[PDB]
């Protein structure tokens, strides 16, 4: 599925750690341009009684920094994985968070075994996991462990139409990995609301490797609402999993008197901005 | 003071501004993380081997209390230069996480350890960006590392294409394509091993005597600190003028209990001009507001001194109430208090008058001191 | 529909007179109308420190800048003049007489109607709603930043003091008519004040005292108009506010320069005496010195510029409340468009307004003439 | 431009620049006042009058002659033998060499719309005498208008009337 | 630029930019007085007019 739409007002997030209020201050950093638009990925479940391939990973190139969005109810993604490679030959990073913790192994995995999914992928009755651990077969001499707390608990959902965004960006910049989390819990009625929401810092890891290629891994044992379409181009869809670059623009952000980012303007988009 | 002032021996009637008063701080607080464990330089420097400059290791230290004059008991430093910080005031610091890269390599040479230097080391296998902050460590390793036959354990990458980037490593193991014959063989002409062997022998002289060299990036950014030096924490002190020391953000000001919301990332309260307005206790989680002390401008209202000798104090701009705390032995910089708490001190608009009385009349005005009040040279 | 359209410009309506060798246009009837005229008198009264602004509180730094040379000295000395200046301006301009006249306790001018300027008791400040209008338009945490060694004093006459002047004038020229500015004041009635204000312009006084009632009325309803004319237009005091825009962005930029390295280690004196040594710390001082030197020089140089350009302002309206108000005016559009009667000095924020009462002809018919 | 004329377009040059500080901003906004304040002296000294009156096609004004100063529809711009004289008098690969960053704006009332504003000044002074400044215009013949003149200096009315072809004479030698 | 490595350049940059910074510092002060000088004039020829 390959679709293109419009980010209207995301990708906001702290630059550094200090207080303001009421401030309109001016900053140069990595953020993601305003009104750009973002690819679309959709998983692809046909003929779940067959083993019909999906392959719904596709490489991406991890041009300074991601920025990921999805609206999905379960974590149906479990995590992702960075590398040059992704193989034994360089070093790669795992991050995936199980119902307790999460792990980061930044580890040389001689082989990642591809994400876990099932030939009769009855998604009717496949609500549970099992045995569904094994990946990335053995590990090699390796070091950073950080097993600790993990991202995301859940966001529940009450009456339906309660869908919740989860927006995350990461960023690879002198010898350190930064990930900021931001969990929206209201969808009203577009897929991509046009409000403004900051980005919260979540981890900052000092680990300094070589990064141009990541894959995205998830719980295809069990899939549900995620069709397939013939669409390639500027074409529409469904894809409940968005992803966009990032670029180095210079961002006026207004700090309330509460320190919350309440309204930013870009200083390259249009010549009354 | 107003003589000093206009230089000159006799002075006119008129209202004269001669200095500035500030409030002098009282005592010192210092508050230091809470932490206790020792960090392991010694892993380092007690090592049975360090790993040679073709691929150079790295050990990151952090959350760990750090003492380096525990560093003078190991060996006397051949070099101990100290780039960006001065070695003297290394346990009075702060920072989120050092470094270290350790190696033994010839000594004759060790002059290349340094931003944007020559040679072989600086070019071809190791290189410092222009932003280096910290410190160079070497001593002798001649005669604890070496070998008659000839020790080859220090092949060192001496040929590459171009010079190779600061804090990036290399471990291409390749035969190099040093002319027009294609290098698709093993080896031979025109196809070179950049890695060269060395003649530790521990006959040689000291004009190849290895030694063990340490480098330390020290990491300074404004970032949540873990490894600190050697000092005791102390009380805070609130609504008193104390030279606090929090982090390392030496500073001089009242404290009180701030009434701004902080994020849990967030450390600091900046705002405008670069300063800290308010800043979080390292030992509980709690924040303060930093105000800084009393001070104003003085001046000195007199009649000519051809008619008489007395004069009249205007305090610029700060309350009547302040005065007497700021009134102290030798605490204003204007360090005499004759005056003190003197003849009827009577605040007004423009500031605190000490020396005059107040009258229920009114005349032409004399000497103007402001918002509508002047002063004359009257009897009764 | 709207849109963005350009355009020449055009120099006013069109318009042409019949010129004739024998042929006169003689008016017929009058029209008062009052006219408004806004000056800057004076600005604030700002001063500085050297040392604490350059080095805080530092001992090294103060040892350096005493060794550079008696810069600051001068550069204190060059904001000690402004000071007094602004104060010998607001005192030229308004304290004209030195008697302090009061209004009758019954206020009835042969008709007319002055309480739109004259002083109110029920205030608890004895302001005018003209000037209670003029002062609730010009907008005056931020200001207590602005410590870092700079500091602002107070004016030496407060706005009561303004005000008891202003009053005294406005009570002299429509008691005594213009003879309170040559000699001692004598008395005399409104109309004949009037009669003899229209005999100035070459008007007989069997004029006035037939169309005293319809006069009476258009000057009223003309003062009425002003208020609201000064109300609603929203840049009508547009002169008197540049002043404080002016002062609070060159402060804001003056304090907001310490925030820059000069190519430095560090913006902060402190950080640099913690991280190095003195004899290498020392370079860094120096090159950290000279641009705020520069910064400081360039704000007192602006700051003399300015208050030249503003004591001509001073010096003018000083002039104009001599002639204009002291007495009537022959010079041509200098105390208001047409023919000149009257003038009314109301206060304002760093500034004054005047009101001009003018006389234009109306209603015009053509003869033959010989 | 402060970048233009410090820097040759060079990127550290830019960078050390702006790590300096907020100079530049500044002179930028000091050369801005300056421009909108020529405009201002611009319009104060000649947009005094907000209507356009003109000349009859008839040039008889009582014996005076006005020729050289009226306006002269014969040549390319509308201007007057004296404006003539003046503009030539004044002299003016110089101006293509100081582009460097440097810049000169143009004035924003062109020379014609100023000789507009000139010729209607100097035709309302000649036909409604002095009162087309406090109220309306009104038309009066010149005779007159000079005798008024002359009763302003405390020489009576009869006096011009007797002399009035001496005075006209006096009045067309020293204007040529 | 091109004949000298970054390091060593800088310091010649810094004293390269101070002369320019002067000059132009001189040349808008100079414009402000005649501007002044000229505003002057300009009063008093609408004064005249
Ligand atoms: C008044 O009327 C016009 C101008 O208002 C003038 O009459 C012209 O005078 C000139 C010079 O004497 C002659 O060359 C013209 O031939 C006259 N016009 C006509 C139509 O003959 C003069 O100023 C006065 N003329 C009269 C008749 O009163
Ligand atoms: C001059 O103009 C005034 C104002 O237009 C005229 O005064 C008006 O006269 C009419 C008729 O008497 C009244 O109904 C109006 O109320 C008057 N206006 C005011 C404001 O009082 C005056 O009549 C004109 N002069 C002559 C000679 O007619
Ligand atoms: C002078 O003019 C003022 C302004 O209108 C008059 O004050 C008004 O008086 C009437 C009746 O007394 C009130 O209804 C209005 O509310 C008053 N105006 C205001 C703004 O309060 C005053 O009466 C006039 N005096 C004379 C003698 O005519
Ligand atoms: C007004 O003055 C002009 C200017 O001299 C006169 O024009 C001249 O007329 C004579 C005779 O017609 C010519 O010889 C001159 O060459 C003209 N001057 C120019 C500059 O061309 C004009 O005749 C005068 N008119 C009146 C009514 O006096
Ligand atoms: C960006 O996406 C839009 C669709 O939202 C498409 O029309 C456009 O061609 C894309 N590329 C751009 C704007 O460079
Ligand atoms: C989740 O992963 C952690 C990390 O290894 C592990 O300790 C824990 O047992 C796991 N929980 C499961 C598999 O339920
Ligand atoms: C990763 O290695 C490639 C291989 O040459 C190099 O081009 C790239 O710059 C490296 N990544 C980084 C961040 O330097
Ligand atoms: C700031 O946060 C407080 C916390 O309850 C809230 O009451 C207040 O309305 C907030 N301010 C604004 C401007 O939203
Ligand atoms: C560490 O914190 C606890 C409370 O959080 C406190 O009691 C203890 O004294 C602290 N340790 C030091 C060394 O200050
Ligand atoms: C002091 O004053 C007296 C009288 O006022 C005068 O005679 C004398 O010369 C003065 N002395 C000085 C030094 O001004
Ligand atoms: C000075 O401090 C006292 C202490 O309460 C206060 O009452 C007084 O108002 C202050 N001075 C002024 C001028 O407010
Ligand atoms: C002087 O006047 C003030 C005005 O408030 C009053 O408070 C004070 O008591 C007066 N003093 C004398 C001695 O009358
Ligand atoms: C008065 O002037 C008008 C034009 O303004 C004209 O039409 C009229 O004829 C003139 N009056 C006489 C009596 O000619």
């Amino acid at each position: 599925t390959q679709s293109y739409t419009n980010s209207f007002t995301r990708g906001v997030y702290y630059p550094d750690k200090v207080f303001r209020s009421s401030v309109l201050h001016s900053t140069q950093d990595l953020f993601l341009p305003f009104f750009s638009n973002v690819t679309w990925f959709h998983a692809i479940h046909v003929s779940g009684t067959n083993g019909t391939k999906r392959f719904d990973n596709p490489v991406l190139p991890f041009n300074d920094g991601v920025y990921f969005a999805s609206t999905e109810k379960s974590n149906i993604i479990r995590g992702w994985i960075f590398g040059t490679t992704l193989d034994s030959k360089t070093q790669s990073l795992l991050i995936v968070n199980n119902a307790t913790n999460v792990v980061i192994k930044v580890c040389e995995f001689q082989f990642c075994n591809d994400p876990f999914l099932d030939v009769y992928y009855h998604k009717n009755n496949k609500s549970w996991m099992e045995s569904e651990f094994r990946v990335y077969s053995s590990a090699n001499n390796c070091t950073f462990e950080y097993v600790s707390q993990p991202f995301l608990m859940d966001l529940e959902g009450k009456q339906g139409n309660f869908k919740n965004l989860r927006e995350f960006v990461f960023k690879n910049i002198d010898g350190y990995f930064k990930i900021y989390s931001k969990h929206t819990p209201i969808n009203l009625g577009r897929d991509l609301p046009q409000g403004f929401s900051a980005l919260e810092p979540l981890v900052d890891l000092p680990i300094g490797i070589n990064i141009t290629r990541f894959q995205t891994l998830l719980a295809l044992h069990r899939s549900y609402l995620t069709p397939g379409d013939s669409s390639s181009g500027w074409t529409a869809g469904a894809a409940a999993y968005y992803v966009g670059y990032l670029q180095p623009r210079t961002f006026l952000l207004k700090y309330n008197e509460n320190g919350t980012i309440t309204d930013a303007v870009d200083c390259a988009l249009d010549p009354l901005s | 003071e107003t003589k000093c002032t206009l230089k000159s021996f006799t002075v006119e009637k008129g209202i004269y501004q001669t200095s500035n008063f500030r409030v002098q701080p009282t005592e010192s607080i210092v508050r230091f993380p809470n932490i206790t464990n020792l960090c392991p330089f010694d892993e380092v420097f007690n090592a049975t081997r360090f790993a040679s400059v073709y691929a150079w290791n790295r050990k990151r230290i952090s959350n760990c209390v750090a003492d380096y004059s525990v560093l003078y008991n190991f060996a006397p430093f051949f070099a101990f230069k100290c780039y960006g910080v001065s070695p003297t005031k290394l346990n009075d610091l702060c920072f989120t996480n050092v470094y270290a890269d350790s190696f033994v390599i010839r000594g004759n040479e060790v002059s290349q350890i340094a931003p944007g230097q020559t040679g072989n080391i600086a070019d071809y296998n190791y290189k410092l960006p222009d932003d280096f902050t910290g410190c160079v460590i070497a001593w002798n390793s001649n005669k604890l590392d070496s070998k008659v036959g000839g020790n080859y354990n220090y092949m060192y990458r001496l040929f590459r294409k171009s010079n190779l980037k600061p804090f990036e490593r290399d471990i291409s193991t390749e035969i190099y394509q040093a002319g027009n014959k294609p290098c698709n063989g093993v080896a031979g002409f025109n196809c070179y091993f950049p890695l060269r062997s060395y003649g530790f022998r521990p006959t040689y002289g000291v004009g190849h005597q290895p030694y063990r060299v340490v480098v330390l990036s020290f990491e300074l950014l404004h970032a949540p600190a873990t490894v600190c030096g050697p000092k005791k924490s102390t009380n805070l002190v609130k609504n008193k003028c104390v030279n606090f020391n929090f982090n390392g953000l030496t500073g001089t000001g009242v404290l009180t209990e701030s009434n701004k919301k902080f994020l849990p990332f967030q450390q600091f309260g900046r705002d405008i001009a670069d300063t800290t307005d308010a800043v979080r206790d390292p030992q509980t989680l709690e924040i303060l507001d930093i105000t800084p002390c009393s001070f104003g401008g003085v001046s000195v209202i007199t009649p000519g001194t051809n008619t008489s000798n007395q004069v009249a104090v205007l305090y610029q701009g700060v309350n009547c109430t302040e005065v007497p705390v700021a009134i102290h032995a030798d605490q204003l910089t204007p360090t005499w208090r004759v005056y003190s708490t003197g003849s009827n001190v009577f605040q007004t608009r423009a500031g605190c008058l000490i020396g005059a009385e107040y009258v229920n009349n009114s005349y032409e005005c004399d000497i103007p001191i402001g918002a509508g009040i002047c002063a004359s040279y009257q009897t009764q | 529909s709207q849109s963005i359209i350009a355009y020449t410009m055009s120099l006013g309506a069109e318009n042409s007179v019949a010129y004739s060798n024998n042929s006169i246009a003689i008016p017929t009837n009058f029209t008062i109308s009052v006219t408004t005229e806004i000056l800057p008198v004076s600005m604030t009264k700002t001063s500085v420190d050297c040392t604490m602004y350059i080095c805080g509180d530092s001992t090294e730094c103060s040892n350096l800048l005493l060794q550079y040379g008696s810069f600051c000295t001068q550069l204190k000395r060059a904001l000690t003049g402004i000071a007094v200046e602004q104060d010998k301006n607001t005192q030229e301009v308004f304290a004209q007489v030195k008697q302090i006249y009061k209004t009758p306790p019954i206020k009835y001018f042969g008709g007319f109607n002055f309480s739109q300027i004259l002083p109110d008791p029920s205030k608890p400040s004895k302001r005018s709603p003209i000037e209670d209008l003029l002062f609730n338009k010009v907008t005056l945490l931020i200001c207590a930043q602005k410590f870092n060694g700079l500091t602002v004093l107070p004016p030496l006459l407060t706005d009561e003091m303004i005000a008891q002047y202003t009053s005294a004038l406005l009570a002299g020229t429509i008691t005594s008519g213009w003879t309170f500015g040559a000699g001692p004041a004598l008395q005399i009635p409104f109309p004949m004040q009037m009669a003899y204000r229209f005999n100035g312009i070459g008007v007989t006084q069997n004029v006035l005292y037939e169309n005293q009632k319809l006069i009476a009325n258009q000057f009223n309803s003309a003062i009425g108009k002003i208020q609201d004319s000064l109300s609603s237009t929203p840049s009508a005091l547009g002169k008197l506010q540049d002043v404080v825009n002016h002062n609070a962005q060159a402060l804001n930029t003056l304090v907001k320069q310490l925030s820059s390295k000069f190519g430095a280690i560090s913006s902060v004196l402190n950080d640099i005496l913690s991280r190095l040594d003195p004899p290498e710390a020392e370079v860094q001082i120096d090159r950290l010195i000279t641009g705020r030197l520069q910064s400081l020089q360039t704000y007192v140089t602006q700051q003399l510029i300015r208050a030249a350009e503003i004591r001509a302002s001073a010096n003018l309206a000083a002039t104009k409340m001599s002639e204009c108000v002291l007495g009537q005016s022959k010079r041509v559009d200098f105390c208001g468009k047409g023919y000149h009667l009257m003038s009314f000095p109301q206060s304002a924020p760093h500034g004054v307004v005047f009101l001009h009462v003018t006389y234009v002809p109306a209603q015009e018919k053509n003869f033959t003439t010989a």
